This record gives C-alpha cells, structure tokens and sequence, in this order.
C-alpha cells in the first residue's frame, strides 16, 4: 500500500481484526504497522493555492 | 479462502432466538481452497 502523508499518534480504537481504516470520504486514514502492531494516523500532506 | 466469523452474546430467552443487534466479528481467515457443497455439525453425547 504506497502513498503521501505525515504519520502521527491517534486515539481510535481498533479491533483486533482491524487492519487500516477509512474516514468519511473513504480516504485511507490510519494503518496499522507491521512488526510492532501499533497504529499509526495518517494525515494528509498539506497542499494549498500560491 | 473458507471465512468464520463469529460473536458470543450472553442472553437469558429460553427457547427461541432474541430479538436484536448483534455484529459478528471475523475470527478465522483460513486458506483452504477446496469445493464444499454440503455440512454436516457436530454433538456430543452424554453417557451415564
Ligand atoms: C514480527 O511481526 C509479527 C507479526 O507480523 C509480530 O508478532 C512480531 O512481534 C514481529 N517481531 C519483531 C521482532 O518485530
């Protein structure tokens, strides 16, 4: 699974079969790591018109 | 890919199924790849 983003601490509470998660847009929002099981926020690189 | 998905509720009707929610969790992804057309469960029996 490739993409963008700045990874932080989150406060949702998966469930153990849970793996990733998807906010209202359907946008992947958090991932869970492999190796260390934790996870892990995804927030979308800032962007905007110069 | 053979999928189980399960839940466990506590509840106190006697005969039938209660009325309500309940979402069952997926507990077993297992990989088999093989046809299965027909089942069959399993009891067990009491000997006194
Ligand atoms: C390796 O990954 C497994 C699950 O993918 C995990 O249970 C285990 O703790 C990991 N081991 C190390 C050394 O990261």
């Amino acid at each position: 699974l490739t993409g963008t983003g700045v990874l932080t601490e989150s406060n949702k509470k998966f469930l153990p079969f849970q793996q990733f998660g998807r906010d209202i847009d359907d946008t992947t929002d958090a991932v869970r790591d492999p190796q260390t099981l934790e996870i892990l926020d995804i927030t979308p690189c800032s962007f905007g018109g110069v | 890919y053979f999928k189980i998905y399960s839940k466990h509720t506590p509840i106190n009707l006697v005969r039938d199924l209660p009325q309500g929610f309940s979402a069952l969790e997926p507990l077993v992804d297992l990989p088999i790849g093989i046809n299965i057309t027909r089942f069959q469960t399993l009891l067990a029996l009491h000997r006194s």
